RNA sequence: AAACUCAGUUGACACAAAAUAGACUACGAAAGUGGCUUUAACAUAUCUGAACACACAAUAGCUAAGACCCAAACUGGGAUUAGAUACCCCACUAUGCUUAGCCCUAAACCUCAACAGUUAAUCAACAAAACUGCUCGCCAGAACACUACGAGCCACAGCUUAAAACUCAAA
RNA sequence: GAGGAGACAAGUCGUAACAUGGUAAGUGUACUGGAAAGUGCACUUGGACGAACC
């Protein structure tokens, strides 16, 4: 398992968002850990916010390994995404 | 240095002075009438022209020296120098006549003897070629080697796993375990030798 | 291939000097422009590369055998100084 | 006769000889000194194989193998099996400017075996076919 | 001999394309370049092997370790001999150069 | 690391490319041309003369049929990286090769037009010294703009010719 | 409606160019890529190769 990391602002361009989204998608296929960490450019509960839309685009594709944790002194937020196991994505196709 | 740089260190030794004249080259002859005309430093009030003197125990006194304990230093190494001839007088007496004349019991013979088996000949030294440094095996001369040999007895001795155990027995036990080929500071010379020949293959790197 | 083998770029040891032996080939080769061929001949060098290159070492070659020439010219007038002092 | 560094001609009658010998009989020890791996193979004068020695084969790996003590290593290796199979002199034949190209030849030696030449058949291609395009770093 | 620079360089009444492109003008400088700047590792090939087979026990290795103690004094010597040795010269010869300057103008 | 279980010697074997010579400076209008042999063959006894026509024009590229050792856009895999749609490693295709047509572009630059002449009284700078006569081609602030429109063309994401508006006091 | 250019004008993702700009740069062309751009083939120096021998 190749871990794949990336760091992210606040005020991100939802162009840049969604070319780093194309990735992230692209490392979730190829069955990476997407650590992901957003820092600020701003609220804790606005930035993940980032890590919700960024999941949305992967209904039943990438789930959190990890959930979002406040590190670098609150700075920054944290998560690792990885790909759905063969069993929570045959869960998800039953749901 | 409130020294000049005219001044030269002295020449302590009895028999240099007492030279025949007539035994002298004459770079040597050249050398005494130089000397005749030439500002000499004080002698330091660590050696003398005493029979006794050994610049090996010194130096080991000086290297064992903590903050300036000169005399502390001194009385260490003398415990452990008695120390070693009386464990190999104790040898002698409870030895059989047959290898009573190879039982050694001059302590200056076998402190010379135990350093000089813990000398390393090959040590490890950073060498860059291109931005990046290795540890290239290379020859150390023989004032490294000394000091080495010396820095291992001493750290060796004033490890803490010897407990409630003073520094003169310590040092006798690892000098006797040193002169018979034996103790952990003859093994770090082999783990230094072990580790060298490893990376033998990264002798090329060295340029001089 | 079609040649005959150990006569082409092959040289008799003297004495079992291997070194002096390989020190000679290497000296043939050097000379007769085998080993930077090879050095060369690695990796392609484009043809303005190459064109490049053949140029630099052309007025490389000029300016070292001129600088020679003059060297060796005013090698004499190392002499000491006749007239010192005035 | 007088020493010449150029090997003695087939057919040609010369008084050369090496542990009873012609030049044409001695065994070939063809080295190959690629870019990062010595091989070492000791034929006889009728290209019958008889020892084989690799900076792989001994243990080395990866940029360890072109390296010069490697090539000492196989060539100690090599010459021991041909002393063993009955190899005495012989004429050494390189193909390759890699790092192993003159240790191979010094561990060949110290492990026992004579040289008595020399030979470079490094190929050459008067350009014929294309090599692979440089390396930008 | 010098190689020809008759109608080398792209020049006006040359016509013939250009045979040399020199990106410094071939004038000769009155200065010449700077002097540009391991030993005996087969005497530690053959101690390190004693050691190997030995168990790095020097007492029966003595012969190959003195060897390559000695040749590692030798090689300080050489270093030493070497340097003093080094120290025509870049600078007499510059010095000469100066002495003799090249003239591409005229006077 | 991935990749192949292929690797060494020897012998047979190209529709690919053409060490050394070449430190030569030649041939051709330019593009180009440096393995060998042969055949054919290198216009003009006065110069200049194409957006105004004819013939060419490297590499890339298109169409159809062959070759395929090696190299190799793209693609796939390894590795690196925050990422690495790159640089580094491996595999392989179009493609480079031959034939018949297209395509008509290059930092196609020696950025220095052809012809004739001079070296004398120099010449912004640099570059490859400064000029004279004659002829054709071209240029007239930058950007818009190797652009839009129009036109021509075997070109259909193209090439050639090629503006204006808005903007600025610069470039 | 949409495109193109220019300007006003503060941001987002990179750091492509200017130093050998960290893979020298660029021309033609082909494929590819948020994006500057990457790569192949040929070409240019509007780069250098340190300018006696080492
Ligand atoms: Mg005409
Ligand atoms: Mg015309
Ligand atoms: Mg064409
Ligand atoms: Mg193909
Ligand atoms: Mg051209
Ligand atoms: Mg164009
Ligand atoms: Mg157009
Ligand atoms: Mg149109
Ligand atoms: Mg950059
Ligand atoms: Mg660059
Ligand atoms: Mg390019
Ligand atoms: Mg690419």
């Amino acid at each position: 398992t190749l871990r794949k990391e990336l760091i992210l602002s606040s005020n991100i361009g939802q162009h840049d968002l969604d070319t780093k989204t194309k990735q992230i998608q692209q490392w979730i296929k190829k069955k990476h850990l997407v650590q992901i960490t957003i820092k600020k450019g701003v609220s804790e509960n606005e930035m993940e916010e980032i890590f919700h839309q960024i999941l949305q685009t992967m209904p039943g594709i990438a789930t959190f390994s990890s959930r979002p944790q406040a590190v670098q002194g609150g700075k920054a937020l944290m998560c690792v995404l990885r790909a759905l196991s063969k069993n929570e994505e045959k869960a998800y196709k039953e749901t | 240095s409130r020294y000049s740089p005219e001044f030269k260190d002295p020449l302590i030794d009895k028999e240099y002075y007492r030279k025949p004249v007539e035994e002298l080259t004459e770079e040597e002859k050249y050398v005494r009438e130089l000397k005749k005309t030439q500002l000499i430093k004080a002698a330091p009030a660590g050696k003398t022209s005493s029979v006794f003197e050994d610049p090996v125990i010194s130096k080991f006194t000086n290297m064992m020296m903590i903050g300036g304990n000169k005399v502390l230093a001194r009385s260490l190494m003398i415990q452990t120098l008695e120390a070693v001839k009386r464990k190999q007088f104790e040898k002698y007496h409870a030895a059989s006549a047959e290898e009573q004349a190879t039982i050694e019991r001059n302590p200056y013979t076998i402190f010379h003897q135990a350093l000089k088996n813990c000398e390393p000949m090959i040590g490890l030294v950073p060498i860059l070629k291109g931005g990046r440094f290795y540890q290239v095996p290379v020859p150390l001369p023989d004032r490294r080697r000394r000091f080495l040999a010396m820095k291992w007895m001493i750290t060796e001795c004033r490890d803490k796993k010897h407990q409630r155990t003073l520094m003169p027995e310590k040092l006798s036990h690892k000098l006797l375990e040193a002169f018979h080929n034996q103790g952990p500071v003859i093994k770090r010379k082999h783990d230094l030798h072990k580790m060298a020949e490893a990376n033998r293959a990264l002798a090329h790197y060295r340029w001089w | 291939a079609k040649h005959l083998k150990f006569i082409a770029r092959t040289v008799m040891v003297q004495e079992g000097n291997v070194e002096s032996a390989y020190r000679t080939l290497n000296r043939i080769l050097t000379m007769d422009g085998l080993i930077e061929d090879i050095k060369h001949r690695r990796y392609y060098e484009k043809p303005c590369r190459r064109r490049q290159r053949e140029s630099y070492e052309r007025c490389r070659r000029i300016y070292n055998m001129e600088m020679a020439r003059k060297i060796n010219f005013l090698m004499r007038k190392n002499r000491a100084d006749p007239w010192q002092g005035c | 006769t007088k020493f010449s560094i150029y090997p003695p001609i087939p057919g040609e009658e010369s008084s050369l000889r090496w542990a009873g010998k012609k030049f044409e009989e001695i065994p070939i020890a063809h080295i190959k000194a690629s870019h990062n791996n010595t091989q070492i193979q000791v034929v006889s004068a009728s290209n019958e194989p008889l020892a084989f020695a690799s900076c792989g084969t001994e243990g080395f790996r990866n940029a360890k193998k072109g390296t010069g003590i490697a090539a000492q290593t196989a060539g100690i290796a090599a010459a021991a099996r041909a002393k063993q199979k009955g190899v005495i002199h012989i004429r050494v034949v390189v193909k390759g400017l890699g790092p192993g190209r003159l240790s191979a030849m010094h561990g060949l030696i110290m492990g026992g075996l004579e040289v008595i030449s020399i030979t470079d058949n490094t190929p050459i291609p008067h350009n014929g076919c294309r090599p692979r395009k440089a390396r930008k770093l | 001999a010098t190689p020809s620079l008759r109608g080398r360089l792209a020049r006006f009444g040359n016509p013939r394309k250009p045979v040399l492109k020199p990106n410094k003008p071939l004038i000769l400088a009155n200065r010449v370049g700077e002097r540009r700047r391991a030993t005996c590792i087969t005497e530690m090939s053959v101690m390190m092997a004693c050691w190997k087979q030995n168990e790095f026990r020097d007492d029966a290795c003595r012969k190959e370790i003195q060897g390559f103690l000695d040749c590692a004094a030798r090689a300080q010597e050489a270093r030493k001999m070497r340097s003093i040795q080094e120290t025509l010269l870049p600078n007499k010869l510059n010095k000469l150069l100066q002495r003799f300057p090249n003239k591409p103008y005229l006077s």
